[PDB]
């Protein structure tokens, strides 16, 4: 009887939502009925565009179904609001959105809170002002949760689903893989945060006050994390944006995607994890993630930056280019916030600059440099990671790098943070480390025979070549 | 510096109407100021215009219903960031 | 793609 996609997010030991409010910018909804009547406030903000009642309120009711209704609802008791920015036949405006978004802030500042999830369930094209929108509401300070887009498309090509710091959820279906409908599907890519049950999924339809129907798409998969956002707030309410995303990350089913579904150049860029709750057993742990920079293109003296949230430690860089075309990377400083930077080669066609950025409250971690020498440098403090770059065209605490280049070491004083190195070799276009259950991957590399490049994936390093050693680095409290 | 984008899925664009975004500071008396400032030089070259809306507590700025004849002079207006086109959103 | 992709 428990719907599947409630069963899925289920956390493998369990035992919400009221102090934080949901809201929600869509279609009308149908606030009467039984799912959600008592606790979904319709504003009755309204700026969609002319057409060009049943229908009318039909993906805004199952969408506050889905993150609040009593029977098959996430968040079962949470408190909605709603807006409407989608017309009869699902259509609005960037300048309506916008408009919305400004009345949610404005009616923050002028009756405050508690924690605030804002659920975009929606899609346009790649939006500046869309994005900047986004942006600007969750450097204020409130969660925004969106839909990934139902293209089958690269979901940095869409707003809000390519807004910084605005969490994006793909969906997948009841075999976890990624819910493809002929041409169309879930997006993808590097965009994505997440994924999370988007077909048939159940909740509240408004053809009548007690009926219900199954449902597809993005938006359901964003109402799913937005409960579980609801959830993991009201559990604790001090959470920074940073902290939020890290918990779901860290908290969702891992590697369960079938990456063939995804075309090839996303795979690597596309996260493999399917949310869930939080377990009942949550002591201080230490968390990290992978942050993908931007392609840099194929500019001589181009450059990818991948950025840490304003309270995470970037604790490795790494790079990756298909072509193999690279001059690696290094962690550089940057209005006082070390960056992850990636160098294109001349004649590359650009590379991706890959972050490992960490929550890690009383860390005071620097960057050790040496010029080519093979090169090494030295944590003289716990070494968290090595990078290396080089401006030719071709070629114990410790890094090693190649003697024509440059080789850089994360040195974190981290009292209470034990950290060890596992290292494997082979004969190989993928080779693979990973930490022991309960540590952190913090640094992946490869031994200095032409690699493409290295990176984290969860917890697990991952080296690519065209004689070749993965190296992790991985701790724990 | 300031500059133009609309969408690039050309279907999706809603040609006729622009959200004016101005530089990051800009206090609400002077988007009002210049969303006026529009309207009268668009006047004077026989242009009608409609401000929709103006922008505060996000972006600052304002929405417009203008002919696109009139992007070159409102892009030269005093604190624009940039402007853009209106554009469809839709239901996923 | 709106309304369970466009089914
Ligand atoms: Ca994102």
């Amino acid at each position: 009887s428990i719907p599947w996609n409630l069963e899925r997010i289920t956390p493998p030991r369990y035992r919400g939502g009221s102090l934080v409010e949901v809201y929600l910018l869509d279609t009308s909804i149908q606030s009467d009925h039984r799912e959600i009547e008592g606790r979904v406030m319709v504003t009755d903000f309204e700026n969609v565009p002319e057409e060009d009642a049943s229908k009318c309120d039909s993906h805004g009711t199952h969408l506050a179904g889905v993150v609040s209704g009593r029977d098959a609802g996430v968040a079962k008791g949470a408190s909605m609001r709603s807006l409407r920015v989608l017309n009869c036949q699902g259509k609005g405006t960037v300048s309506g959105t916008l408009i919305g978004l400004e009345f949610i802030r404005k009616s923050q500042l002028v009756q405050p809170v508690g924690p605030l999830v804002v659920l975009l369930p929606l899609a346009g094209g790649y939006s500046r002002v869309l994005n900047a929108a986004c942006q600007r509401l969750a450097r204020a300070g409130v969660v925004l949760v969106t839909a990934a887009g139902n293209f089958r498309d690269d979901a940095c090509l869409y707003s809000p689903a390519s807004a910084p710091e605005v969490i994006t959820v793909g969906a997948t279906n009841a075999q976890d893989q990624p819910v493809t409908l002929g041409t169309l599907g879930t997006n993808f890519g590097r965009c994505v945060d997440l994924f999370a049950p988007g077909e048939d999924i159940i909740g509240a339809s408004s053809d009548c006050s007690t009926c219900f129907v199954s449902q597809s798409g993005t938006s359901q998969a964003a109402a799913h994390v937005a409960g579980i956002a609801a959830m993991m707030l009201s559990a604790e309410p001090e959470l920074t944006l940073a902290e939020l995303r890290q918990r779901l990350i860290h908290f969702s089913a891992k590697d369960v995607i079938n990456e063939a579904w995804f075309p090839e150049d996303q795979r690597v860029l596309t996260p493999n994890l399917v949310a869930a709750l939080p377990p009942s057993t949550h002591g201080w742990q230490l968390f990290c993630r992978t942050v993908w920079s931007a392609h840099s293109g194929p500019t001589r003296m181009a450059t990818a930056i991948a950025r840490c949230a304003p309270d995470e430690e970037l604790l490795s860089c790494s790079s990756f280019s298909r072509s193999g075309k690279r001059r690696g990377e290094r962690m550089e400083a940057q209005g006082g916030k070390l960056v992850c930077r990636a160098h294109n080669a001349f004649g590359g066609e650009g590379v991706y600059a890959i972050a490992r950025c960490c929550l890690l409250p009383q860390a005071n971690c620097s960057v050790h440099t040496a010029p080519p020498a093979g090169t090494r440098v030295h944590c003289h403090h716990v070494l968290t990671g090595c990078s290396s770059h080089w401006e030719v065209e071709d070629l114990p605490n410790q890094c090693v790098g190649h003697r024509e280049a440059s080789i850089h070491a994360s040195c974190c004083h981290a009292p209470g943070l034990e950290c060890k190195v596992k290292e494997h070799g082979i004969p190989q276009e993928q080779v693979t480390v990973a930490c022991e259950e309960g540590w952190t991957l913090t640094g992946c590399s490869a031994l200095p025979s032409h690699v493409l490049g290295a990176y984290a994936v969860d917890n697990t390093c991952v080296v690519r070549s065209r004689a070749v050693t993965a190296v992790a680095i991985c701790c724990r409290s | 510096t300031a500059t133009f984008h609309r969408c690039a899925k050309d279907p999706w664009r809603l040609p006729g109407t622009y959200v004016v975004v101005l530089k990051e500071e800009t206090h609400l008396s002077q988007s009002e100021r210049t969303a006026r400032r529009l309207q009268a030089q668009a006047a004077r070259r026989g242009y009608l215009t409609k401000i929709l809306h103006v922008f505060h507590g996000l972006l600052p700025g304002f929405l417009v219903k203008m002919s696109g004849d009139l992007l070159e002079l409102a892009l030269k207006l005093p604190h624009v960031d940039y402007i853009e086109e209106d554009s469809s959103v839709f239901a996923q | 793609x709106l309304f369970s992709f466009a089914g």
